[PDB]
């Protein structure tokens, strides 16, 4: 028979069916057995494949493998052997996340009487033993410990029952290791620094507390579905295999381990009093639920409608407040630092598919969550706040921008620079970009008027209002005529010669003021205007000062239209009017200092860095862009600190929070690349001479792979 | 090893639409559609601006250019546009997450396009607008009221 049919059978088992899961498992067990003489090879590969790609269905497949071992001991043996080869093969290729699933699969296979407990206990001893290796990354020790502890919810009970002394030994070693671990990375990964109402915990300290509780509860957990408990008679009489001694692949220069993590947490049972009791933060139930949901998304993130269906149809031993769990997991992904598992916009539309699926329940939970997120803004990290802003505004544009703003009137009386009032402004500005100025003015209460974005109107220095005394006034009005008359590049140069020279700044000013003003109708006009007179630009801004002056004038022309500012910079860089370096220096200039804490400023800087990243060959220019950025960050941050030392004022000001966290963001958003420049940075910029406040960001960043 | 089930990417699949003006063999049209970085966007409001389209579509990646659909006669916005990305991957995410969501309060529809060519920015309807709007029956305020002819 076609191998395609075999794959379909194995992939579909466990899904929606009229017959019971047990019945279907036994059924498939038969089919798989009969096709062994001719397709054993294919079957081995398929079972190994779902074991590492379909973790959310773990116990479904271990049970199947269990039933098969009972029927054909030798087959079971070759499956385990294949699994171990795959595990090594996966570790070898730095696919540690995939490896963990293989490890949980082997673990659960013990409950299926396919692997003798003693073999697993030994393999785990060699795992924890890695924490004793010398001269290796903490992230290497972490992974082996994590792979061990995260297997306990499945096989913890059985292992403790067969080798409690051995396990007590492994635990002791694990605890002493977790006690000496470095926690430098934590401040950089927390979504909130506040430990109230929910502390954002380091993933290993949290998982350990969960395991401790499980142990105290005599290894009894009430969530995991275990199909195999229904085949006790069949499985409790199968011959169990013994695993060979497992030696973890030594650390090498090529080894890349997962970064450490911090557990996102915003809910507890009190947030849903009349629903099923929500498992606590330190219960393995909360861990397994979120792990499964995260995996569901990983498997279906490309098909939003299907993804929402799978999340909502998530099965469990006991009922839990699923909607709260789903919503929490999605925000845990959107707000994950350094970055989310998938593209940001996906979470926005996924939430909408979930709303269409559960119209009577999901929407309330989401609104509730939105309220809680807003009320906890004061200590939320800047990178997460941005995503919050971008999500919420985009979300609103899909529901006619309807929202009970009066619910956040508390922000009206606060300091404008405060997280809450700033969040509202940034959101309203975002809403205008997806709509229009009047639309936003009409959707908010009169009390929020001030928080609304100013009308994105262009500003022409030589318009009606202006006096004729202004330098270049005549040349400007002259250029206006020339432009309306389709003048050429040569004609424009000639008109500009009538300008005195204080690199000529005035030439640039009059040229950019007038050109932009006449193309203010749309982005396409401005774009075509930049292209047509591309020659005048390259000549007038051949020098760095020139490029810098172009940006300065362009900013004076469109300071009320942030979106226009951004698309103009992007186009000027792509067509070489200016380069990334200039844009970077422009970001930290005096003319932009009053807008330094606004979102558009950093959106432009990051779009600039990404363009430089996609530029092959120009690796020298790439490193220099980063050097420039960090250099300016250190200058302004230092300046602030020195002045606070003198004037005797507090360092923790709203301005400081932004700047320090924006520096942090540079690392987070480009951690992958900056890695190669890491060394040079430590030698020339982030030296021991730096103020600890600044050096700390650099060290927390390194902690991600230490 | 991999699984066919996990390859599912239905939102990125080609639709039924085929440009009846395309100068070439259908095979060559699909060949272009499969490597295209350009998307056709439909059901826009006549008051929907290019700036609004930039804000929405930039969520899936960097936009190279946007071309607004114009009434072949009065040369005004007639309800559709073309969004061209620098990379296929960003064009795919727009098909995955922007297609079928709101813009100017309307559910828009995106579709792969073989590529822009002069004259393609104009409605092919007899009255100048989009064919769809020629014999319409409903009263769509954001689309010029009744369906012309
Ligand atoms: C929907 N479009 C449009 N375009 C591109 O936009 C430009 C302007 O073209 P437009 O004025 O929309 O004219 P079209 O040629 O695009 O007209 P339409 O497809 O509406 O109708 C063409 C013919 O097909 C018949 N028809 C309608 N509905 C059906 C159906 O369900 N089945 C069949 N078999 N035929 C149907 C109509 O009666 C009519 O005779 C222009 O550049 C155009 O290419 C566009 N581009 C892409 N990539 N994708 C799209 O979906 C569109």
């Amino acid at each position: 028979e076609t191998e395609d049919h075999l794959e379909s059978l194995i992939c579909k088992v466990g899904e929606k069916s009229a017959c019971s899961l047990e019945s279907n498992l036994e059924g498939l067990a038969g089919v798989l057995e009969a096709d062994l003489p001719n397709y054993k090879s294919k079957i081995l590969r398929l079972l190994c494949t779902v074991a590492r790609l379909l973790p959310e269905k773990l116990t479904i497949y271990t049970t199947l493998v269990g039933l098969l071992n009972a029927r054909n001991y030798n087959f079971g043996g070759e499956f385990v052997e294949a699994m171990i080869r795959q595990l090594k093969e996966s570790l070898k290729a730095n696919n540690y996340n995939e490896a963990v699933y293989l490890v949980r699969f082997l673990s659960d296979l013990v409950n299926c009487h396919v692997i003798a407990a003693p073999s697993m206990v030994a393999m785990f001893e060699n795992f924890v033993s890695v924490t004793q290796e010398e001269d290796v990354p903490q992230v290497r020790r972490d992974w082996y410990v994590y792979a061990f502890l995260s297997s306990l919810p499945w096989v913890g009970k059985e292992l403790y029952e067969k080798k409690d002394a051995e396990m007590d030994r492994i635990f002791a070693n694990t605890e002493s290791y977790l006690k000496r671990r470095q926690k430098t990375h934590v401040p950089m990964l927390q979504v909130w620094t506040a430990d109230k109402p929910h502390p954002q915990e380091e993933y290993l300290d949290c998982l350990w507390a969960q395991i401790q509780k499980l142990k105290k509860d005599r290894w009894q957990e009430r969530h995991i579905l275990r199909p195999y408990l229904a085949f006790d008679s069949i499985l409790c009489e199968a011959l169990q295999h013994n695993l060979p001694p497992f030696t973890p692949p030594p650390h090498t220069e090529d080894s890349v381990y997962p970064m450490p993590r911090v557990i996102f947490r915003m809910f507890d049972y009190t947030d849903d009093p009349e629903g099923p009791v929500m498992p606590g933060s330190h219960s393995v139930e909360r861990f397994v639920i979120e792990e499964n949901l995260h995996c569901i998304i990983k498997s279906h993130w490309k098909e939003r409608k299907t993804c929402a269906a799978q999340l909502v149809s998530y099965p469990g031993k006991n009922k839990i407040p699923l909607n709260y769990h789903i919503v929490e997991v999605i925000f845990a992904e959107l707000f994950q630092l350094p970055a989310p598992p998938h593209i940001d916009v996906m979470y926005t539309t996924l939430l909408i598919e979930l709303c269409k699926l559960q119209p009577g329940s999901l929407p309330q939970v989401l609104a509730q969550a939105t309220e809680m997120l807003y009320m906890r803004l004061d200590t939320m990290n800047t990178t997460c706040v941005d995503r919050f802003i971008n999500w919420f505004s985009h979300h609103l544009s899909n529901f006619q921008f309807r929202w009970s703003w009066e619910d956040w009137s508390d922000c009206l009386s606060q300091d404008p620079e405060s997280p809450k009032p700033k969040f509202v402004r940034e959101v309203l500005e975002k809403c205008m970009r997806l709509s229009y100025h009047q639309r936003i003015l009409d959707i908010v209460p009169p009390t929020f008027s001030a928080l609304c974005p100013s009308n994105p109107t262009c500003i022409y220095k030589y318009g009606d209002e202006s006096s004729n005394s202004l330098p270049g006034h005549s040349v400007a009005l002259c250029l206006a005529v020339a432009f309306k008359s389709k003048a050429t590049n040569d004609e424009i140069f000639s008109i500009l010669k009538d300008v005195p020279n204080p690199f000529n700044p005035l030439k640039i000013e009059v040229f950019v003021q007038t050109l932009l003003h006449l193309a203010a109708k749309s982005f396409s006009h401005s774009f075509s205007a930049l292209a047509k007179f591309h020659e005048v630009f390259k000549t007038l801004a051949e020098s760095d000062e020139g490029k810098l002056h172009v940006l300065r004038v362009m900013f004076e022309v469109w300071r009320n239209h942030p979106q226009m500012i951004a698309v103009l910079v992007d186009k000027m860089i792509r067509t070489q009017i200016v380069d990334c370096a200039a844009v970077a220096n422009w970001i930290f200039s005096s003319e932009l200092s009053r807008d330094f804490t606004r979102l558009f400023v950093w959106e432009i800087l990051h779009s600039t860095i990404r363009k430089m990243n996609k530029h092959v060959g120009a690796q020298s220019e790439q490193k220099n862009l980063f050097l420039v950025i960090f250099q300016r960050f250190i200058m302004i941050l230092t300046e602030h600190l020195v002045r606070c030392e003198t004037d005797g004022t507090s360092v923790l000001t709203p301005w400081y929070k932004n700047c320090i966290e924006r520096l942090q963001q540079i690392f987070l958003q480009h951690h992958q690349i900056i890695q190669q420049y890491m060394v040079t940075l430590e030698n020339l910029l982030f030296t021991a001479e730096l103020d600890p406040h600044i050096l700390a960001v650099f060290q927390q960043f390194c902690a991600l792979q230490a | 090893g991999l699984l066919k089930a996990l390859r599912s990417d239905s939102y990125v699949e080609l639709s039924q639409y085929r440009d009846q003006h395309f100068r070439g063999d259908n095979e060559e049209q699909e060949k272009l559609l499969k490597k295209s970085c350009t998307l056709y966007v439909g059901n826009l409001s006549f008051y929907t601006t290019e700036e609004q389209i930039y804000e929405l579509f930039s969520k899936s990646g960097d936009i190279k250019k946007i071309i607004m659909g114009l009434d072949k006669m009065k040369k005004t916005a007639c309800g559709f546009c073309f969004v061209e990305y620098y990379s296929r991957a960003d064009a795919e995410n727009a098909m995955r997450y922007i297609n079928g969501t709101r813009l100017d309060d309307r559910i828009i529809r995106t579709d792969w396009d073989a590529g822009f060519k002069e004259g393609r920015q104009y409605g092919r309807g007899r009255s100048g607008g989009q064919v769809r709007d020629e014999y319409r029956q409903d009263y769509d305020a954001g689309r010029g009221g009744y369906g012309k002819l």
